[PDB]
DNA sequence: TCGTGCTGAGTGATATCTGCTTTGGGTGGGTGGGTGGGTTGAGGCAAT
DNA sequence: AGCAGATATCACTCAGCACGA
């Protein structure tokens, strides 16, 4: 394992991270507030704005006190400063100011006889993200500040997915493109919570892959020291689960070049980003491009060659009455009056259907068109079935 | 000891040859100013034997050992110009050497697929084919960095491949390291992690040169870093690599075959297009003067098929299909296509086949179908797997292949309806819509279509009507622009003309042949008729560099003629409809083109008139 | 007939090393099966 | 990497005898 000299220092950006989260405004600092709104369980998801990240950078420099440029740090390798910014919130989270029922939640009840059992132990300890209620979310650089500034937004800059390659990978980008699949939100397991039938102890386990080895045998003080063989057996009620989304966004049409088949990528949608992804909605998806590698006999087998995926973190949405609305339904056509008015007709479709006899006159007023080649049919079906809000075009 | 020894003869020899070291300096200055280009450097293999056989000579026929010493060279020689001040850490941490290039002559190594042997393995070859089939792109893993946050310091893993390396190492796999030496847990640095882009190309051997009565043979070429989207299926390319051998080919105990042999794949070095002729000024000069003759059109339709007697109008509408007219599409959403569809309906032996080859040769992009050949999937999209990713994708079809091209389908009539729904979605829709084995997708196909067919009876029926003669839908039959009817009259002066213009054709001989004798590259990097070449020169400067706008004459014209036409006693061969006034919108468009002219003028509209007239009554 | 070792080889037992094989895909086959999956496209055949 | 079979080296139980009580 040879070793490299980089230019980072994680602990002076780390500094820098929670003197941003601490003293920055833009009342008191933003981002102690919102902290301050997540302790009352108000909110359970914090996004960290990268235009403030700059404006504060700006400021220290304008102070005179140069300070490490975290902008950059943080586009070029974005998955080790969500654990730093969780890190810096966890180590700065106040005291909440709305009492709430701590006894519910069973989290709370385990840590404190953990506790009680430690103490009686010493008169003779879990992860962080356990009891971590909040996600954290990166938003790009927008293009509007990083010009005010003279700077470079790689991550608000629009990608088509041929446009992604193997270079940017561990990146914050940017994604053009259009929804083609969306799966159903299911549970994803982050750490999962045993116990032991004769010792009476929790132990915990962290997940952060495709696949896990469940435990089997007890590993606590207790039991090692009295040699007594207790099972391990699988708890969810304690575990911690997020939602989980996997998503295809394709190409758009005129991203593709000439004589070449649109591509596909990938995105995972983890936290409360959840079901913010509808099939044929043309999104801006901004993520953290990362590789998926494979375990077992399944790693060797495949080589050096990795799949990828995108981890969301933010999503941008794209976007004498009669005779005037008959002329302005297909306004490029020649003057068909009557037609026009038929299809107003069947577009309104006006009727009173409640016979309950136990039929019902149909209520639409279907039309057919019927004439020879030359008269602008598809012109009509094309701009009807546009204006409609449920309009749907095929073809026999 | 050696390794170090052709490291400093190349140094020496790029120190020689001031062009490369220019070279590398352009590439890293334009870096630096701002999208990038690639650390690439294409050499003379000519120069290389010209300052030093011994070398040239081990690249030729050992380039694995050769190549890595050269490319360490250039490598050295580029980081010894750099100067940036301030080294990123994606930078420091990224595994960048430059790659060497390859261009000149390749005496007995410039090959085929059908002549690739075992005796030609572990040298550089050339081969030259089409492309067939493209794997999907996909990142490899080379370089690995990680952290531990109780030392502070980074540590890094290198992993090689079969391919990736042209020197056999030992493997590695994927597994990412997970703790330290000392045993201190480690984070994977992905943003300072190097990966690289793979993909995976079959090259076949060109159908006419193959051997009588065999099939053409293919051979498997791995691209990667910047070759890897060069190259799309059907083209035509010149791929420079180093024939290799992978895997144990049954030497090991779970084979039992005992019959089987090793792979084999080329680690491609250089891909040469052979579609777009570079445009010199002398050429654009000679193409401005001759577009200045006021008979340019004459001239140019008459250079089209020499070889072919009469059908002066039917060579003038494949000219203006060639050149082809303005694609609008609006802002309501509807789209109008510049392209125009030629149909030509006559009896046997009317230079339609004939007519349609020399389309499929002097057009840049085309692609040759039948009939009876064709389906509506191998016209359409095929959905298939990929074999080095194992995903299921989608394999363009005859149209799809021809986007912004041409497709000649002969023997139109000869066709099913099944398959002819696919190419009557096309015309109709210019994109074909694919719902199968759960893919949705629009795919573009924006061709011209220019089609051959015989009426039912075999012979064109004057007693009858038009709508007997011809079997094929009347909706699939609006769609093309101009549709021609081509008879065989017998006439004295006409035959007499006719045979002798072929019996003078068939007295050609090639140059540098004797009579009586049958008929049967040197280097890689590389009222008169016109010349193929200057005409294909002329097409493409005409249909890039114009986009000819409508006026008020052509407008008075083109009305004129249209009401005209459509509410005459006379019969027309085919019936009048709205879309021929955007048929003759797109004839005169086209014909602008032919002048290089930025607007339509009244002589385009009389010419699209004409033609139209033609066409329609005879 | 209790207590305390010394002898002891027998009868364990449990802490400890030696060899598959797998995923899925033809870089294991068709003397492992097609009801354990793959699988859309072309082709030939009979009833229609 | 995980799993199932196996080897071999690790203790522990009943066995019984010498002294004296
Ligand atoms: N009234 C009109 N004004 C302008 N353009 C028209 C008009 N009617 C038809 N067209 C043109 O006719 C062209 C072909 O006709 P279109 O596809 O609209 O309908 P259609 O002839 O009924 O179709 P089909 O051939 O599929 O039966 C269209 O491009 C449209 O521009
Ligand atoms: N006008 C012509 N000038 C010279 N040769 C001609 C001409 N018309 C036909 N031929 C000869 O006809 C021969 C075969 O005819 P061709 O294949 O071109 O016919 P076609 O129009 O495709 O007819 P079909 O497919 O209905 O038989 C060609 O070798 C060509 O030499
Ligand atoms: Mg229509
Ligand atoms: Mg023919
Ligand atoms: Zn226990």
């Amino acid at each position: 394992l040879p070793s490299i000299q980089l230019p980072v220092d994680y602990n002076n950006l780390f500094n820098e991270i929670t003197d941003f989260l601490v003293t920055f405004k833009q009342k008191g600092p933003k981002y102690m507030a919102m902290l301050q709104k997540v302790a009352n369980r108000e909110l359970n998801s914090v996004i960290i704005d990268l235009d403030d990240i700059l404006q504060y950078q700006n400021e220290k420099f304008l102070q005179g006190t140069q300070a490490d440029d975290l902008v950059s740090a943080i586009q070029q390798n974005a998955n080790h400063f969500t654990e730093l910014f969780c890190r810096a919130i966890d180590n700065n989270m106040p005291l909440p100011t709305k009492e709430i029922d701590y006894k519910d939640d069973v989290l709370d009840v385990i840590l404190n006889q953990r506790r009680l059992r430690n103490e009686r132990m010493l008169s003779d300890l879990f992860p962080p993200n356990l009891t971590r209620r909040y996600f954290l979310y990166f938003k790009p650089l927008s293009q509007n500040c990083a010009r005010r500034y003279r700077k470079k937004a790689i991550s608000s800059k629009p990608l088509s997915v041929r446009q992604i390659k193997g270079d940017f990978l561990g990146q914050l980008i940017t994604v053009r493109g259009i929804i083609t699949r969306v799966s159903d939100v299911k549970p994803a397991v982050e750490v999962i919570a045993y116990t032991c039938d004769q010792c009476g102890y929790e132990v915990f386990q962290e997940v952060n892959s495709r696949t896990f080895t469940p435990l089997s045998e007890c590993t606590s003080e207790e039991c090692s020291q009295n040699q007594t063989k207790g099972q391990l057996f699988m708890s969810t009620r304690a575990s911690k689960f997020s939602a989980f989304q996997e998503c295809k966004i394709q190409e758009l049409s005129q991203q593709v070049p000439v004589g070449h088949i649109p591509r596909s990528l990938n995105i995972h949608v983890n936290g409360t980003l959840v079901r913010s992804l509808s099939p044929g909605d043309i999104v801006d998806v901004t993520g953290i491009f990362l590789p998926a590698p494979y375990t077992g006999f399944k790693a060797l087998k495949a080589g050096l060659l990795t799949e990828t995926y995108l981890e969301a973190q933010f999503v941008r949405q794209h976007k004498d009455v009669y005779n005037r609305l008959a002329k302005s339904i297909a306004p490029e056509i020649y003057g068909n009056l009557d037609v026009k008015k038929a299809l107003l007709l069947l577009l309104v479709g006006g009727v009173d259907k409640r016979v309950g006899d136990g039929m019902k006159i149909r209520g639409d007023i279907n039309v057919c068109l019927m004439g020879d080649p030359g008269v602008a049919k598809s012109q009509l079906l094309k701009a009807i079935c546009k204006i409609s809000p449920r309009g749907v075009y095929t073809t026999g | 000891a050696v390794f170090g020894d052709r490291v400093r003869r190349f140094q020496e020899f790029l120190d020689t040859f001031t062009s490369y070291r220019d070279s590398v300096r352009s590439i890293q200055v334009y870096n630096s100013n701002n999208n990038i280009l690639p650390h690439r450097i294409i050499i003379s293999l000519d120069d290389l034997r010209e300052f030093d056989r011994s070398f040239w000579s081990g690249i030729l026929v050992e380039p694995a050992y050769f190549i890595p010493p050269a490319e360490k060279a250039l490598t050295d020689l580029a980081d010894s110009m750099d100067d940036v001040p301030h080294p990123n850490a994606s930078a420091v941490s990224s595994r960048h050497p430059w790659k060497l290039s390859f261009k000149g002559s390749f005496g007995a190594h410039a090959l085929s697929p059908r002549t690739l042997t075992a005796q030609h393995l572990n040298k550089l070859v050339s081969v030259e084919g089409i492309v067939t089939k493209t794997s999907l792109v996909r990142p490899k893993l080379i370089r690995s960095v990680h952290y531990a946050a109780k030392t502070g310091r980074f540590h890094y893993r290198d992993y090689t491949d079969a391919t990736t390396t042209l020197t056999t190492r030992i493997p590695t796999p994927a597994i990412y390291p997970t703790e330290d030496t000392e045993g201190n847990k480690l984070t994977t640095e992905y943003g300072y992690s190097t990966f690289i882009d793979h993909q995976r190309i079959t090259v076949q051997e060109m159908p006419e040169m193959a051997p009588a009565g065999q099939l053409p043979r293919s051979i498997d070429v791995i691209l990667d870093d910047d070759l890897v989207d060069k190259t799309k299926p059907g083209d035509r390319v010149n791929v420079v690599g180093v024939f290799k051998s992978l895997g144990a080919g049954g030497m090991n105990q779970s084979n039992s075959n005992t019959l089987i042999g090793f792979k084999t794949l080329i680690l491609g070095n250089t891909v040469y297009p052979l579609a777009r002729q570079m445009l010199t000024d002398f050429d654009i000069r000679n193409i401005n003067k001759l577009s200045k003759k006021k008979d340019i059109f004459d001239i140019l339709s008459q250079s089209l098929a020499p070889s072919i007697y009469g059908h002066d109008h039917i060579k003038k509408a494949i000219l203006l299909m060639l050149m082809g007219g303005v694609e609008k599409n609006l802002e309501n959403g509807s789209h109008l296509r510049g392209d125009i569809n030629i149909l030509m309906v006559g009896d046997p032996s009317t230079a339609k086949s004939q007519l349609l080859r020399f389309v499929l040769n002097t057009a840049s992009l085309a692609i040759a179908t039948t009939g009876r050949g064709s389906s509506g999937v191998g016209l359409t999209a095929a959905v298939t797997t990929d074999r080095e990713t194992g995903e299921r994708r989608l394999e363009a079809g005859a149209m799809v292949l021809a986007d912004r091209g041409v497709v000649c389908i002969d023997e139109f009539d000869k066709m099913t309806d099944v398959d002819r729904v696919a190419i009557h979605e096309v015309m109709e829709q210019q994109t074909v819509t694919i719902a199968k084995a759960g893919i949705h997708t629009t795919l573009n196909a924006r061709c011209s279509v220019i089609a051959a067919a015989n009426p039912v009876f075999g012979q064109y029926d004057v007693n009858r009507d038009p709508h007997q003669n011809i079997a094929l839908p009347d909706s699939l039959l609006s769609r093309f622009d101009l549709l021609f009817v081509v008879t065989d009259d017998i006439n004295e002066i006409r035959d007499r003309s006719i045979s002798e213009h072929v019996l003078r054709t068939h007295r050609y001989l090639p140059p540098g042949y004797l009579e009586g004798e049958p008929v049967r590259s040197l280097a890689v990097g590389e009222p008169k008729l016109v010349t193929i070449p200057f005409l294909r020169k002329y097409v493409q400067y005409a249909k890039e560099r114009v986009i000819p706008q409508l006026t008020q004459e052509a407008i008075n014209v083109i009305v004129k003629n249209y009401t005209d036409l459509r509410n005459d006693d006379n019969t027309k061969k085919s019936p009048i409809t709205a879309r021929t006034l955007e048929t003759l919108i797109r004839l005169a468009t086209a014909h602008a083109k032919v002048r290089l002219s930025k607007t339509v003028n009244k002589v385009d509209a009389k010419v699209a008139a004409n033609l139209l007239r033609f066409a329609l009554l005879g």
